């Protein structure tokens, strides 16, 4: 089929070229499922989605539907929402609370652990119930977020995240109380491949630095103070991961496009006063100047994306090469004052939702790109990923890791780089950090 | 955060009142459908609460949890200023999602008019299909109901909007955006 | 047995009556769209005939065969008693098709009212779009018309339903079910 | 020629006229939806102009060039004669596109009535969804608005059609044809 | 792509495993079209759908459009709804009466037998008309039911049926006047693989006597009582054909479960009276206690399905692997009295229609299963079909052939095995009984 | 792949057989996008669509969106509507005047030639600008028509057209003032294969001379008449291009078939008076009795189709093997009197439109064939293309080239043969005329 040799040629971080085919080949999508999605660590939401016992949430891992349910022992199990008898969906609502999961087709019942504990007419018909339960999937946690994985061979969550953790924490680890998820999961369909969504949150600040959000910006300044005086951010840096194709990027010294993007009360909370300094000292154990560090974007390959400063975070569920679902939600500091928790809710609605003054323009590019990639010619020549090629340092004063300029494609090169590895290397032996 | 059947009044609004509101909605639709955003915007009152919760698939036992709440995220949850910025964005030469603009039709029917304790303020229920056509070949069809509070006003439309809640018949959104207003 | 253009009366219903019947359907649409099945069922009289024929592609020459007849199969051919069983189902916690339930929109228009021989009993014609969204991403859109017989009633809506014929704009059903009521 | 918001009158149409016009459209829709093409055609005056301009994606800079003009192609630009050609074709046994016929629904709303210099002549705005089902599984959904000139007539329905412009919410047509009348 | 080794390992009759990919695989489907429908005997309708000369029904053999049309010599020809010139549909309505068939494209004319009789401008531009008529299918009748097969090499009908014949007889052979079809052919689109629907009517009472039709039972019982006051049936048996992949399953000695479905009056007809006695007095050579058999579910492989108590009967037209169309109709005994016919009609519409109180739940299962089979992990591990393994035997006093217990997945096994045996063995000499 | 030998099995111009699979097969369609659409001269529109500096038209070559823009030097350039950075549509409108094109994603500016002139933040992340502009197409004009081609190796436009050019001239060369396009480009989606559309306009008058246009013709005649006063036209010819699969067909001496389509005034202008005489003089070099020719249909392979006297002209944009978009417009002589231009406009809208009384029936056949081809058996038998086999002659007194009867499929075979060649022959070395 698609030889390991062929896959390797689709990406090249040396010269900086991407075969446009990656966003569009059906064969490459289906192999993405088996080799990327059936072996990666996929975000499912937060602990605060399932506080009590039995509390569940139907969600996805690639194109496999999963129940993430809270346990008796306060742990969290995650399993394929599929009764192994004849295929039926076991848990049939979006969220709620369970003492039991019954399969409506033939009765086969289940408990919140996800174990098969009764089969109607067991003896007259039939087999061991313990070996015929819904394919179990590994579960782990990082400062709130839940992730899962089907592959026993894969490196544990903490290892997999690697040196990306310092940057994740900037959102998550700002208090010992932790983050909590404001209820409600936003969902919408986007006709565009997942990697643009992933890449945009990885390396792309360029889009915001240039044209995409000119309208987004215009929205948040008085009728008197009109955009004929536009001040675009310049200073900031981008992180490439040591392994696994994650990445982040942010501005430094610039409360410019955060006051216009998020209002005063949320700036004067992320930057000033008691709650701001508490954060810097909780994570200033990497030399991190987090109070002057605004407008961050980040991805955890494949599909966990979020804007730490802003606090919206989403999973792109793949729906073929031409389609993804955005399942978004926002995060708050659990101990934060209510007025600021309202300011975090209101703004994640105004800006990062289907009708969001920012998200609309975000999705448009990807929408309009995916349309173009239908053509033979539009898929027959390399795409330019050459921003800051070999310009990122191996060490930096204020920020750890492989670090470049904010407007660059180093994280992106990493992302497509790791994407290629997983697609080409069937033996976990080779791939593990 | 749970909606239920609209509480229609036992005695129907008079034929005049019903017509005035109906015509107001048809005028509203003409504004929106012809992208006269500014004149549309001028209909909103200072206190406007423009809201559209998320709906979820719930088992019947858990039916009272169908809609998102006040301390949850919504598709829209706006005030005069947030509505103005949205208006500002959609009219921008450089706002790509609506340059080039979409083509929509707001089809209004099922208008139920309820009088409030305050004269000249009315609670109004209506149904809609919103048809959005876009780019070359994109069609998005939306359906639901609107729950309005409307006050008589001296604009060329005869009313202004004080509260709009929108019950969209959707769990997950089939469309890639909500660049349009309901 | 074919249907043909509604025979509207030369002299249209009075404005007052036009409005009572319109409001009635708007009220009926709220009950259904908000799953008040027991309230809706209560509109159906003792002698209800609730009928939805099959519709076929015919050459114009055989146009008199387009619809299924009285002794053929149909999508719906119901009495009070069988309607009851259906309501029994739709509202049951073990009714899988509608637990979790759908989100529907009954959009009503084109209402033409016609007196009968009996006073207070009306033959009514109207058009509908019924929008059923369910589960994650399923959408079913139905257009059609209704031919009702309505009796004035000492109930909450003003009328009871004595007869309903639904002519659906479909030959082969595109939906997997007809869980909804028309 | 660019279109823009319908210039409604500020003094709304009286209730009786509002109702006559709406009933007119409801009967018109019944006629077309039941393929009474000859009866429908009788409504068209000898000096009728029936026009459906094309629509294009235009940057706000150039949004005045949205619709095709009077010396451009159009989806319909018709006289009484050419209309008659189309009725002859669609009623013909050997008209393959519509034998077997489609199943259509013309849902009509948003009716706004305005007066003219000429007694008993009216300029009317309205919105529609036209749903077309065809063959086994073909579904086409159209939306838009109509701008008519209606004349009180001594005919079956009340009015005759002097002018009709249909603004279709479409750029590229999704449908393989426009075999239906608006 | 799929070698006859791998086709063998999709279904395992001995262990009771089935490969989930058999419902979802696009390539397997393409082969399905060829190896299954391409040559199986297919249900088109009933003789009474085309009773007079030239009466036709436009239906389907697989994804191939076909016309079934009565001839002057009182027999039925079937042919492909395709003009061999440039491929236009020849018959353009659902049903009716032709004195001829003409192609609308270029006017190639045909007699009611599918024979090409006139080509406009023949002597100016042309060739033997006899060699250019639309492809014919072979046509066999079994007591009213019309079947069709393309393959001139496949076994004849009675041999294809074999020992599945007497379990069909319970519906079809009740009187010497024979069945008739109630007017009307109902049609809807279910987004689910065909095999599920076929299986469910082959060996799936399990769903009936468990969770699926709780709502449907509740809908049949008097207003005055609930589910609890009563008990779901347990006494019954399951058939599996010696050859074919067919399977019937039924209850024994529990008339109440039919009362819940078809009403007092029809249940009276099925179980007591002169006509229900004339039945076994004709079904002697089967030695079946037919008056005690209630709620029969059957499939004639691959897509002919019915319920001999209720008399709903349908072809599942395949429309991909993720989709079917149900074309359903209803049979009554021709001399059965008017009230009995009507009660069948009402009760068929009530239970087995697109909105029927039973049929709704049958389909909803399938719909949600297929949604599941999108994902990779949901297609990785096999599906349990172990029910009643090895418990069926060649000898049974009242029931012919290989019989077992009602709640068994045994008939299921022979269906899926015969599927496997049709997707591998390419010559009929090896397959034929 | 699809061996070069197997492709040649598909078309048999010798026996006159076609393989149905060419219309349905997805792998063939992907082949076509490269070996046909990637190499062919494709019609984009007319010079008059872009008359001023900056004027542009967004259209398509295959499924690749292109921009057709007028230059300072009055030339026309054509470039992929794909920014090479990440793929975004660079021209997002259908048409208008551009002083330049800016990508809305990251702000890469371009000039009206499609040269990349400004990458924002170039020094701080970078790369030669003049090698990352969108792929340019070859551009060739023929008497107003704008064609385009990707392949630098392919034969030039004049050569590509061969002896098809006299026939194009009947439409295009009648007056020194040339043709102008009427404003407005009408677009609609037909669910069929491009080869149906293209063949019909290439060689099929047969459909008009028989059953397809009965109702259209009826619509064209006075109310007091019906098809009883309508003579079937029998005089004419058909031309197969010497190379390229182009073709045409026309009636001779049958002005009433034009009358029913275009009305008396256009019929007169085409056939009698100063303008028509001028047309016969200007085309005296071809030796054709241009004035006696009506009903003319033509296809410039693969997908340039027009009807000379009617002057409707369209490109069939492919969109899968089961779908095309029709992008149609109409030409008039630029010096034709106002009343004549207006009659042209009115009669094109009446006849050749999504709603047109002829066009409705042209597409209906195509659509219905395409559904038929979903089935296995439907695809398993060759289609008949034997009309006028071996009856076509190279030395006709009146019309030049390979010439047979009007009711013939010689130009049909011509089209399909070249299609096969272009699909089987990867080097222009063997392919060129
Ligand atoms: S599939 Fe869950 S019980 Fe049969
Ligand atoms: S397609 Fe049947 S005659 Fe040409
Ligand atoms: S893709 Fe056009 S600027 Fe980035
Ligand atoms: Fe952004
Ligand atoms: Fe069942
Ligand atoms: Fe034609």
């Amino acid at each position: 089929n698609w030889t390991p040799e062929a896959i390797r040629g689709l990406v090249d971080q040396e010269k900086g070229l991407l075969d446009p085919r990656i966003y569009a080949d059906q064969s490459l999508y289906e192999l993405e499922l088996e080799r990327v999605f059936g072996r990666s660590w996929l975000l499912l939401g937060h602990e605060s989605h399932v506080p009590e016992t039995g509390d569940f949430l139907a969600t996805y891992m690639g194109e496999d539907p999963v129940v993430m349910v809270r346990q008796k022992d306060k742990s969290i199990k995650v399993f394929l929402n599929q009764c192994r008898h004849r295929g039926m969906r076991i848990c049939r609502s979006d969220a709620g609370n369970a003492k039991a999961f019954t399969c409506s087709y033939h009765g086969w019942a289940y408990d919140i652990a996800g174990k098969l504990v009764n089969v109607p007419f067991e003896k007259e018909a039939f087999f061991d119930k313990a070996e015929w339960g819904p394919l179990q999937a590994r579960v782990a946690t990082y400062k709130g977020l839940v992730f899962a994985n089907w592959d026993v061979q894969a490196p544990d969550l903490e290892t997999y995240l690697g040196d990306a953790r310092p940057y994740m924490d900037v959102m998550l680890d700002r208090t010992p109380a932790g983050t909590v998820a404001i209820g409600g999961m936003q969902k919408w369909v986007i006709p565009c491949n997942w990697k643009f969504a992933a890449e945009q949150f990885c390396s792309d600040m360029y889009h915001a630095g240039t044209t995409t959000h000119l309208s987004g910006i215009l929205a948040g300044i008085p009728p008197e103070m009109d955009l004929s005086q536009a001040q675009i951010p310049t200073k900031g840096n981008q992180f490439r991961a040591a392994w696994g194709g994650h990445g982040s990027g942010w501005y430094v010294d610039e409360p410019g496009s955060l006051l216009a993007v998020m209002g005063p009360k949320v700036t004067q909370y992320w930057t000033e006063g008691p709650a701001a300094e508490l954060a810097e000292q909780r994570l200033g154990h990497t030399g991190m100047p987090v109070r002057r560090m605004v407008g961050q974007h980040m991805t955890i390959f494949p599909t966990c994306s979020f804007l730490p400063g802003i606090n919206t975070i989403r999973t792109w569920h793949p729906r073929g090469p031409n389609e993804i679902e955005v399942w978004a939600f926002t995060l708050v500091d659990a101990d934060a004052p209510a007025e600021i928790k309202e300011e975090y809710r209101r703004h994640n609605i105004r800006n990062f939702s289907a009708g969001g003054v920012f998200e609309q323009d975000d999705g448009e590019n990807w929408v309009e790109i995916q349309k173009g990639l239908r053509g033979y010619k539009a898929k027959s020549q390399p795409l330019n990923a050459q921003m800051g090629l070999g310009r990122s340092q191996t060490g930096h004063p204020d920020f750890p890791g492989n670090v470049g300029y904010v407007y660059a494609e180093e994280a992106a090169r990493g992302m497509y780089h790791h994407w290629m590895r997983m697609m080409s290397e069937p033996s976990w032996a080779t791939l593990k950090p | 955060h749970f909606f239920k059947t609209f509480e229609w009044p036992s005695k129907a609004a008079g034929l005049e009142l019903q017509n005035e509101i109906e015509q107001f909605y048809y005028r509203e639709a003409q504004l929106l459908d012809h992208r006269a955003y500014e004149a549309w915007f001028a209909l909103l009152d200072k206190d406007i609460h423009y809201f559209m919760p998320l709906r979820t698939n719930r088992m019947i036992r858990e039916g009272e949890l169908e809609y998102s709440g006040d301390q949850d995220l919504a598709h829209f949850d706006e005030t005069h200023e947030t509505m103005y910025g949205r208006i500002r964005k959609v009219t921008s030469d450089v706002g790509w999602a609506e340059n080039p603009p979409s083509r929509t039709r707001h089809l209004v029917s099922n208008v139920i008019v309820k009088e409030t304790a305050t004269p000249d303020t009315f609670e109004v229920n209506s149904a809609f299909i919103l048809y959005r056509n876009r780019l070359e070949r994109q069609v998005d069809i939306f359906a639901g109901e609107r729950r309005d509070v409307l006050r008589r006003a001296d604009n060329n439309l005869g009313f202004s909007i004080a509260k709009r809640t929108i019950l969209l018949d959707a769990s997950t959104l089939l469309s890639n955006n909500l660049s349009m207003f309901f």
